[PDB]
């Protein structure tokens, strides 16, 4: 089995932990524990390969911005997630992506756009805007919600095939 | 002087703070980093730091939808608290952080230190039962040296933590001392914990080794601090026994804290006042009053 | 609540010299505020008031290393740092009752 080192990113509340548990445990965390750094693994098959994803969920909050160098530095895949109920978080999505080109000193980094929490009634961050953003970085865009559990396993599996045609 | 900033630093009847609180509300979110930097320094300076943070706290547990997402992410308000932290414990956080850093790496070099407590991560050479006492016994003096702090704690935050101790108090009076100490924790102490040169308390950043287990340290404070047990990675379960017991020596630390400068760089506030000027009158005498010091006074 | 009974409350006065009410009878009570789940760790307080509007008169939070003096029967007070308060009762049975109270409430802080 292959490991894949995936990376969740984002701004602070927009459901990096909540969709990473999601993926892991199958169950909706009510509650806000703003992170630090957490790790975790999972055994799954994608297109009929099965392989090892190694997710490492990061911190939202703004004074944790100096780990951001080394999980960049080792991460291969990151799952940009921003909130569609919070239009700061989605144009952060910029300067996380802009750290992550220079770190690796390169413009073709696999990565996914997430807009999260989809099961609520008021957005401020419609659809065709993030589609027209995912385009102008040239990465695929996935509608979540880490409460009904909608698209999460697609935006995890979608990040990994992402990396797949990057080694190729 | 034709520079008057006492309009800024105005209060209307109530305490309203009429002119940033509306500042706060149109400026982006771009130039909220430095919004904090010269309302902070300004009001400080004329011995008015309470009042600003009574309005500014005042308005955040307000609109807050529960008790665990007041001041969890980052708005102005959030901005503020942090820069208050940041420019008043700089030197209370180096004085105390700096002699522990620097016995874990000039010291204790010697042999080979491992604090890795993830089995998947874990090396074949080294063992899990060790590392797992190398993080307690880091924890331990690190903690210990937090919550006898408090004869050190500086004046400046003693006042910020119990502002932000009653104003929680006014909509949470049940255990409204943890959000002081989660939001102290989580935004001034451990931040400088996991990166201690970017934090200006060491010269140089600390062997690889320590970093990781620098990072674990302060996930185990932090569920102190929150008063949580860890229930999410399987490889800090080990560690619930240790963090249940120092719940309330933090809790105490907090109940103490949270119980009772030559302004730089000229700012161009009025630089500031300006370019987010446009419709500061979308509400619902100052701004009529405002508008003639901004028409004789012309932007730099 | 650990114990409540009806007394007045009492605080020494420096420029008296003495203990002095602090203007009215109260029910003090003993209670405990649990931190999380309603059986864990929790504060302890004392707590009084006026039986007339129930306005609070005085509240404590009980510490392990809290001394209690019990000079005379009606008569306890005690010490919070700078601050001394009292209480006097309207009878021995009601003063070794709250007594009891607060002993096990030190007891129970954990
Ligand atoms: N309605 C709804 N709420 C969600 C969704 N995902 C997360 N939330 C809520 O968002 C809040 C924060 O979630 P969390 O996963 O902790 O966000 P975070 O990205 O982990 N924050 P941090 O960066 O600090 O770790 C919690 O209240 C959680 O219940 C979602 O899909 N729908
Ligand atoms: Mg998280
Ligand atoms: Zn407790």
């Amino acid at each position: 089995m292959t490991e894949y080192k995936l990376v969740v990113v984002g701004a602070g509340g927009v459901g990096k932990s909540a969709l990473t548990i999601q993926l892991i445990q199958n169950h909706f965390v009510d509650e806000y524990d703003p992170t630090i750094e957490d790790s975790y693994r999972k055994q799954v098959v994608i297109d009929g390969e099965t392989c090892l994803l190694d997710i490492l969920d990061t911190a939202g909050q703004e004074e944790y911005s100096a780990m951001r160098d080394q999980y960049m530095r080792t991460g291969e895949g990151f799952l940009c997630v921003f909130a569609i109920n919070n239009t700061k978080s989605f144009e952060d999505i910029h300067h996380y992506r802009e750290q992550i080109k220079r770190v690796k000193d390169s413009e073709d980094v696999p990565m996914v756009l997430v807009g999260n929490k989809c099961d609520l009634p008021s957005r401020t961050v419609d659809t065709k805007q993030a589609q027209d953003l995912a385009r102008s970085y040239g990465i695929p865009f996935i509608e979540t919600s880490a409460k009904t559990r909608q698209g999460v396993d697609d935006a995890f599996y979608t990040l990994v095939r992402e990396i797949r045609k990057h080694k190729e | 002087f034709e520079r008057l900033v006492e309009l800024v630093t105005m209060m209307g009847d109530q305490g309203e703070l009429p002119i940033a609180m509306a500042l706060a509300n149109v400026v982006p979110c771009s130039q909220w980093d430095e919004l904090a930097r010269v309302l902070v320094t300004l009001f400080d300076s004329r011995h008015l730091l309470y009042q600003l943070l009574w309005n500014m706290f005042s308005k955040e547990v307000e609109l807050a939808d529960s008790m665990q997402t007041l001041f969890r992410g980052n708005s102005l308000a959030s901005k503020i608290m942090t820069f208050c932290f940041k420019v008043y414990g700089a030197t209370y956080l180096q004085k105390l952080l700096d002699p522990l850093l620097r016995i874990v790496i000039t010291s204790s070099d010697w042999q080979h230190v491992s604090f890795e407590v993830d089995p998947t991560r874990l090396e074949p050479s080294e063992s899990l039962e060790e590392n797992q006492r190398n993080l307690l016994q880091m924890t331990e003096k690190f903690f210990h040296a937090i919550i006898s702090s408090s004869s050190e704690f500086p004046p400046q935050l003693r006042s910020v933590c119990h502002c932000l101790y009653q104003v929680v108090s006014q909509r949470f009076p049940q255990n409204s001392i943890g959000a002081v100490g989660s939001a102290m924790f989580l935004r001034f102490i451990n931040p400088a914990i996991v990166s201690p040169y970017e934090a200006g308390i060491l010269d140089k950043k600390p062997p690889p080794r320590i970093e990781r287990g620098l990072k674990l340290m302060s996930k185990i404070l932090q569920s102190i601090a929150n008063h949580v047990l860890f229930t999410k990675e399987e490889h800090m379960r080990p560690f619930n026994d240790f963090v249940k017991s120092n719940f309330d020596a933090a809790r105490r630390f907090f109940l103490d804290i949270a119980s009772d400068i030559s302004d730089g760089n000229v700012l161009a506030l009025h630089r500031l006042l300006w370019n987010n000027q446009e419709k500061i009158g979308q509400y619902l005498r100052p701004f009529d009053k405002m508008a003639t010091l901004l028409a004789y006074l012309g932007p730099p | 609540s650990y114990a409540r009974v009806r007394a007045v409350v009492m605080t020494r006065d420096d420029s008296s010299g003495g203990w002095l009410p602090l203007s009215g009878l109260s029910s003090v009570t003993v209670f405990k505020v649990p931190h999380q789940e309603e059986n864990g760790c929790a504060d302890f307080f004392i707590r009084g008031e006026r039986l007339r509007d129930k306005m609070v008169v005085l509240e404590c939070m009980l510490k392990k290393d809290l001394i209690y003096n019990k000079v005379t029967p009606t008569f306890h007070h005690w010490k919070i740092d700078d601050k001394k308060f009292g209480l006097t009762f309207q009878s021995p049975a009601d003063a070794r009752a709250f007594d009891r109270g607060i002993r096990r409430a030190i007891e129970d802080i954990s």
